[PDB]
């Protein structure tokens, strides 16, 4: 079996998701509310 | 000679322990139920030539020392192969040449010694009209020579092994292909020397009069025989015709030969993909995703499958132009995830409302997207970014200044930001008005489309299929049933003896 | 000879048409048939009816009961019956001369 | 034996995964690594580490210790089989392939616990065999593997009752919910929290406190939380011992809505340090946020956007980016305005919503079946 | 450029021709683009003067914008464009459904008792 | 043109037989445990 | 690439637009195959000098695409020089065509041809003929036999 004439050449799923929201967007968001207190 | 003598001498008999037993069974069979009786539309020697193919691949691969290979030329080339009586000394055939290489040595085929390999069909009353066998006494040595493919003055030695093949091919279109699948089981033959004539072709050749060429061999087809030559003899057809700019898209179009009706389940599972990257490449979209999805199911079950590699990435390029996106790494392997990388990061933008996030892409990865050959579809992506970008903004944002939209879209100018929108209307994304004069665009609140026609229409697309599944788990079912062998009634005997006992009974 | 090679062969595809068109008719004509038999066989279950009670099963389609008369049997069935209204200690109805299950 | 084994497994996540956190986590575990004569867990973890470069004399120290008690087995088997009681080789055995399921592998243990599971013609021996496979289950993740025996246990505990053989199993599909994302089951699994007793792996009952308390203020709401956990005496008096997560809880039951990300920031950063939280710490907080926004937008109508700074957390423009990205996410029923500066909310039916999971799931099963059917009959 | 809503970078090419002349051709991209805006002045607009959308094509005020004013609506006014923003009509229709369901809804019975 | 006249058409007249045969063989079976439980 | 010089009205360019349209009548084969069919305009214009070679590669190019009977019509047609070369795969193609619309033709012939009859062409009924007489000369007489039943004559 298993062959494939070549003419060319959970655990996972959620965080990927996940992933895609905060991509680039507030990772250790931390920090930032002990300086908007004195902002905002 | 101790380093030679225990290591070389078995290379030689334990291939030929196993070539007395894969191709001489084809051999057997093939020559006497080929060209024989028959080897019906149930046949076993296509399928075991499929395990020859598949075999000899990875089976060989070195420059055979000990005329381990070497020696199987002038073993297997001198074979008469007529009719039993004067194959019955050709079975001590196959074993008197082991002795050959065994007590003397024999003529070390080494990048040179494939000449006097193959004018043979002369030699001991040998035939050309048995093509079963000289056809597969065709490809049995014209595999081997482009298996290893071994690129350094041998092409002539393909070619004139073609030549004679293709001596073999024109008599299979003029003479005698009627009943005896002389057409049926070469073609095959045909398309799986295809391949290496295409592949040497693809690196030191021409392409194109082979084309001319191949429109007379898809001439001679459909008209004599219709099975399984509509069919190889098109997406040969298609393999650089895709690659070049020639005209070959809306023939496939005008093309009968588009359903051959049955492909064994792996040409007819790559021809989807084929004609699937046709009409995505010519800007038709919704029609291509049912033929690339159909083109990812009927496929088998092998690990290296780099062409499974293309097709998964490639049937999710033009559903990021319409808009849905599953889950790429849901069969994540060892094998597909650095494939996918770069690719992976690609759509991780078009879910985003970004703008030069996809130019961080394009300039990351456009190196290799270009290797990929996929950079024309991928350049036309800006106009799905934004038109997610203002459904995702719109049903965001109610009642926003359209001079703000476009500092978030970075688009550096508000005099357009009315423009997009206003295409997005004339598309039809958003449907609601835009305060020019003031600078708000509101939106109304569309809720209740549960009172509305279109979740039937999710439902009516799905009825139906499910309806068909079930005609086809009764359509593929029906088949088991046999030797249902008699239905007795009750007897004979006993029946008798049930006569005489209510005889008993009435006279009592 | 070679004219008879395709005239005779066309003679049979004049003959394989009916027979498709046959087993056609009797796809639907058997059930229409069928019916008819499917409620025939209540007859059986008329009036004159004894009371036994269900005991076990040897296999499918074939059980043994012990009648209210004191003395027990080896019967059939009635096809019809859901086997599965059966047996905590199953009330039956008997046959009074056949004796077997109704 | 295996009953102090999930601590290893934890300092295991404690050596690897703190990149820089890697010094005292690799001197404490080579503590317990080099004694009780454990040999094959941490080959990889030696390549993990460092060199170490003369461990073959600690090695042989130990795998002839491992032989010792190999061969006492071997000296065992021949006198236990010449005047037999119930199989005393595998009855010896029986409690000697739990170590060698420490010392060695799972193989030494799944052919001894398979051995010994007919062996004895009670329960009460067999349901024990099969928590010690549902125990290394965990440590090797053998999530195909946990679903045969939790059935093969599950159908023992019916004849009897068997309540510590019910409420601890209980706690193992809790920890395996919580493993998985199963929120909603793991709550439901660790529900009782009274028959729950001090056990070895939360050898804190305390830290088992803490564990219900963050999977059930997610998957109940409040009418639930009102009654259950703020009410419970059970549940009251030992996180009294703790001011955090008293503090933590009651911000939300109490409407404190600002301080409640102080205390969100201290979890969920105690979340990423934490093992077995860590794989879906990303996922806890932004279903916290949503949370903790719904809960405060359904009470109005008319609210609007800069009174949630000085009340609910800091930042106008962080507020404006983190709710324009759950509405385009397609949960948190409101509308937001931008010029007029408010946030409008809406109700929608349980028709519009309910109807969208039944067409993923009839999609998916479709998907299955139609998959399948290709698969078989060629 | 012509495929998102962008114009003015249209125009901006307009102002970029290095090549060659092409004027031919930019011609009738003009002319391809009087009428898609003569075509997008119908959405959803209000009252707009006439200077704001007089200046949205090129056009300072000749008489051009009373052949596009007279070829579609937006009637010439006191220094006003008339929004006939309607889209009443066509909605609640019953009908269109109930003969084309009637006829998905027997192809339903089709494909589950009858032999095929 | 007997060979490229005659001969094509018992290369086709046997395509309408190898399915319209098949055709009947699973249709008369199909009847055949129809006709085995009228009897029974 | 020739398919656009079709319009030029001198008749010269014609005859050298087909003197292509032979030799590599299988390339550019998909392009003019069901775009352009301008063959019968000029078939129809009253020059004519050429519509002999015109209905040939239409012959060509509506046979593979399932119009026979738009090939054949053009086959009956084109005249001679459809019908001077036979050295090819290509007059297999053509005589299970006409042969067979001709027998078809001639049974329903064979019940009425008096009144309402089909306009039997010349070269329909002299290749019928003419090809039994290749019959009778080759050798064969099986066959010979089988034709002159098949002609229903």
């Amino acid at each position: 079996m298993s062959e494939k004439k070549q003419p060319v050449d959970e655990d996972n799923w959620d965080d990927d998701n996940v992933e895609d929201d905060f991509s680039n967007q507030l990772r250790a968001e931390l920090e930032k509310h002990g300086y908007k207190m004195e902002t905002s | 000679p101790p380093g030679g003598g225990e290591q070389e001498p078995p290379p030689p008999p334990a291939p030929q322990d196993v070539e007395m037993k894969e191709e001489a069974a084809t051999g057997g069979g093939s020559t006497g139920e080929a060209d024989g009786k028959t080897a019906a539309a149930a046949a076993e020697h296509s399928q075991r030539e499929l395990d020859t193919v598949t075999l000899e691949d990875i089976k060989e691969h070195v420059k055979q020392l000990e005329k381990a290979v070497s020696g199987k030329e002038p073993r297997f080339v001198l074979r008469a192969l007529r009719m039993l009586p004067s194959t019955s000394r050709r079975l001590n055939h196959y074993v008197l040449y082991k002795a050959v290489q065994g007590f003397f040595t024999s003529n070390n085929a080494t990048r040179d010694f494939l000449l006097p390999f193959l004018e043979e069909p002369m030699d001991t009353e040998a035939d050309l009209q048995f093509r079963p066998r000289t056809g597969k006494a065709a490809s049995t040595p014209l595999l081997p020579e482009v298996e290893a493919y071994l690129q350094l003055l041998v092409v002539i030695f393909m070619m004139n092994s073609k030549r004679y093949k293709e001596a073999q091919k024109i008599s299979d279109d003029l003479m005698q292909k009627i009943s005896t699948q002389n057409r049926r089981a070469l073609d095959l033959v045909a398309a799986k020397c295809y391949y290496y004539h295409a592949r040497v072709y693809e690196f030191l050749d021409k392409l194109d009069v082979v084309r001319s060429f191949l429109h007379a061999r898809l001439r001679t087809a459909t008209l004599r025989h219709d099975a399984d030559g509509q069919a190889t003899l098109l997406n040969l057809l298609l393999r650089n015709y895709l690659h070049y700019s020639l005209y070959d898209q809306a023939e496939k179009l005008v093309s009968k030969s588009v359903f051959p009706e049955q492909a064994n389940n792996n040409e007819w599972a790559r021809y989807l993909y084929y004609t699937g990257r046709i009409k995505a490449i010519q800007l038709e979209y919704s029609e291509a995703r049912r033929t690339m999805t159909n083109a990812l199911r009927k496929a088998p079950q092998h690990t290296a499958v780099g062409f499974k590699q293309t097709v998964h990435k490639l049937l999710i390029v033009v559903e990021l132009l319409l808009g849905e996106i599953p889950d790429r790494l849901q069969f994540r392997q060892p094998s597909l995830k650095r494939s996918l990388m770069p690719y992976f990061l690609l759509t991780q933008a078009v879910r985003t409302g970004n703008l030069a996030k996809f130019n961080q892409v394009l300039d990351q990865f456009g190196e290799k997207f270009q290797a990929d050959g996929t950079y024309t579809l991928i350049i036309r992506l800006r106009h799905n970014v934004i038109k997610t970008g203002v459904r995702m903004i719109s049903l965001s944002y109610s009642r926003i200044s359209l001079a703000d939209i476009a500092q978030k879209l970075q688009l550096d100018s508000p005099e357009d930001a009315e423009f997009i929108v206003a295409k997005a209307i004339r598309d039809g994304v958003i449907e609601a008005s835009i305060n020019h004069e003031k600078g708000y665009v509101q939106s109304k609140e569309m809720i209740d489309i549960y009172s509305t026609r279109e979740p039937q229409l999710a439902f009516h697309q799905r009825i139906s299929f499910c309806l068909d599944i079930h005609n086809m788990s009764v359509k593929a079912m029906r088949f088991p049933p046999k030797s249902y062998n008699k239905d007795l009634e009750s007897a004979e005997e006993r029946r008798e003896r049930e006569q005489q006992d209510l005889e008993f009974a009435k006279e009592m | 000879d070679l004219y008879s090679r395709y005239k005779k062969l066309q003679q049979e595809l004049e003959f394989l048409e009916v027979q498709e068109e046959y087993i056609k008719d009797e796809q639907k004509n058997l059930k229409k048939e069928f019916l008819h038999a499917q409620e025939e066989v209540k007859r059986i279950q008329s009036i004159p009816l004894v009371i036994g009670q269900f005991l076990e099963a040897v296999d499918q389609n074939t059980a043994i009961v012990g009648s209210t008369t004191g003395s027990n049997y080896y019967v059939r069935i009635l096809s019809t019956i859901d086997r599965e209204l059966l047996k905590p200690n199953a009330s039956v109805a008997l046959h009074k001369h056949s004796n077997a299950l109704v | 034996p295996k009953n102090p084994d999930l601590r290893i497994a934890q300092l295991r996540f404690l050596l690897s995964l703190p990149e820089h956190r890697g010094d005292a986590a690799v001197r404490d575990e080579l503590m317990a690594a080099v004694r009780d004569n454990n040999m094959a867990p941490y080959y990889e973890a030696l390549c993990k580490s460092l060199d170490w470069q003369i461990d073959v004399d600690l090695l042989n120290k130990m795998k002839k210790a491992n032989e010792d008690e190999l061969k006492r087995l071997d000296e065992e088997l021949e006198d236990a089989e010449k005047n037999l009681g119930e199989s005393e080789i595998r009855d010896a055995m029986m409690a000697k392939a739990e170590y060698l399921c420490r010392i060695g592998d799972k193989e030494g243990a799944l052919t001894a616990f398979r051995k010994t599971y007919d062996k004895t013609v009670a329960l009460g021996h067999r349901l024990d065999i099969v928590f010690y496979l549902l125990r290394i289950g965990l440590f090797y993740m053998d999530n195909d593997l946990i679903t045969r025996n939790t059935e093969k246990a599950k159908s023992l505990i019916e004849e009897g009752g068997d309540w510590d053989r019910r409420n601890r199993l209980k706690v193992y599909q809790g920890l395996y919910c919580v493993a998985i994302r199963d929120f909603k089951q793991a709550a439901e699994l660790f529900l009782d929290t009274v028959s729950t007793f001090t056990s070895y792996e939360l050898m804190d009952y305390k830290t088992f406190v803490t564990y219900t308390v963050y999977v059930s203020m997610i998957a109940l709401e409040r009418p639930d939380l009102r009654e259950k956990v703020i009410k419970g005496a059970e549940i009251l008096e030992v996180l009294h011992s703790l001011p955090a997560v008293r503090q933590y809880l009651f911000s939300l039951y109490e409407c404190r809505y600002s301080v409640f990300f102080q205390s969100l920031a201290v979890v969920e950063q105690e979340m990423k340090k934490d093992w077995l939280f860590a794989p879906h710490y990303r996922y806890y907080v932004r279903e916290m946020r949503i949370h903790a926004y719904s809960q405060l937008l359904e009470s109005y109508r008319s609210l609007t956007l800069g009174y949630m700074a000085e009340a609910f957390g800091v930042g106008v423009e962080f507020i404006d980016q983190e709710l324009s990205r759950f509405i385009a996410a397609g949960r948190l029923h409101c509308k937001i305005d931008k010029v007029n500066e408010i946030v409008e909310t809406n109700r929608p039916d349980s028709k519009n919503w309910q109807y969208q999971e039944t067409i993923k799931k009839g999609d998916l099963l479709l998907n299955r079946v139609q998959k399948l059917s290709r698969v078989i009959n060629m | 450029y012509l495929m998102e809503g962008s114009y003015n970078k249209v125009f901006l090419a307009k102002g970029n021709i290095p090549a060659e002349s092409y004027t031919f051709f930019i011609d009738i991209l003009l002319d391809t683009i009087r009428d898609e805006i003569a075509g997008c002045i119908e959405k959803a607009y209000e009252k707009i003067l006439f200077t704001e959308a007089t200046r949205i094509l090129f056009f300072n005020t000749p008489k051009k914008m009373t052949d596009y004013a007279k070829k579609r609506g937006w009637v010439l006014g006191p220094n006003n464009y008339y929004s006939f923003a309607s889209q009443q009509q066509k909605p609640e229709d019953t009908t269109i459904p109930s003969t084309e369901l009637a006829k998905q809804v027997i192809e339903y019975a089709r494909q589950l008792e009858m032999i095929v | 043109g007997l060979r490229q006249y005659y001969l094509s058409k018992i290369e086709e007249l046997q395509l309408i037989v190898n399915d319209k045969s098949q055709n009947l063989r699973r249709l008369q079976a199909q009847r055949n445990e129809l006709n085995a439980k009228v009897r029974l | 690439g020739i398919i656009s010089l079709l319009d030029e009205d001198e008749p010269q360019l014609k005859e050298f637009a087909l003197h292509k349209l032979n030799a590599v009548v299988n390339d550019f084969w998909a392009e003019i195959s069901e775009s352009v069919d301008k063959i019968e305009v000029l078939y129809e214009d009253e020059g004519f000098r050429s519509r002999q070679f015109a209905a040939l590669v239409a012959s060509k190019v509506f046979y593979h695409l399932g119009a026979f009977e738009e090939s054949l019509n053009y086959a009956l047609g084109a005249g001679d020089l459809f019908n001077v070369n036979d050295n090819s795969e290509y007059v297999e193609t053509i005589i299970a065509k006409c042969i067979d619309h001709y027998t078809k033709q001639c049974v329903e012939n064979a019940d009425l041809p008096e009144g309402e009859k089909k306009p039997i062409d010349q070269r329909l009924e002299g290749i019928v003929n003419k090809m039994f007489q290749r019959c009778l000369d080759d050798h064969k007489y099986k066959q010979a036999i089988g034709i002159a039943l098949e002609t229903r004559r």
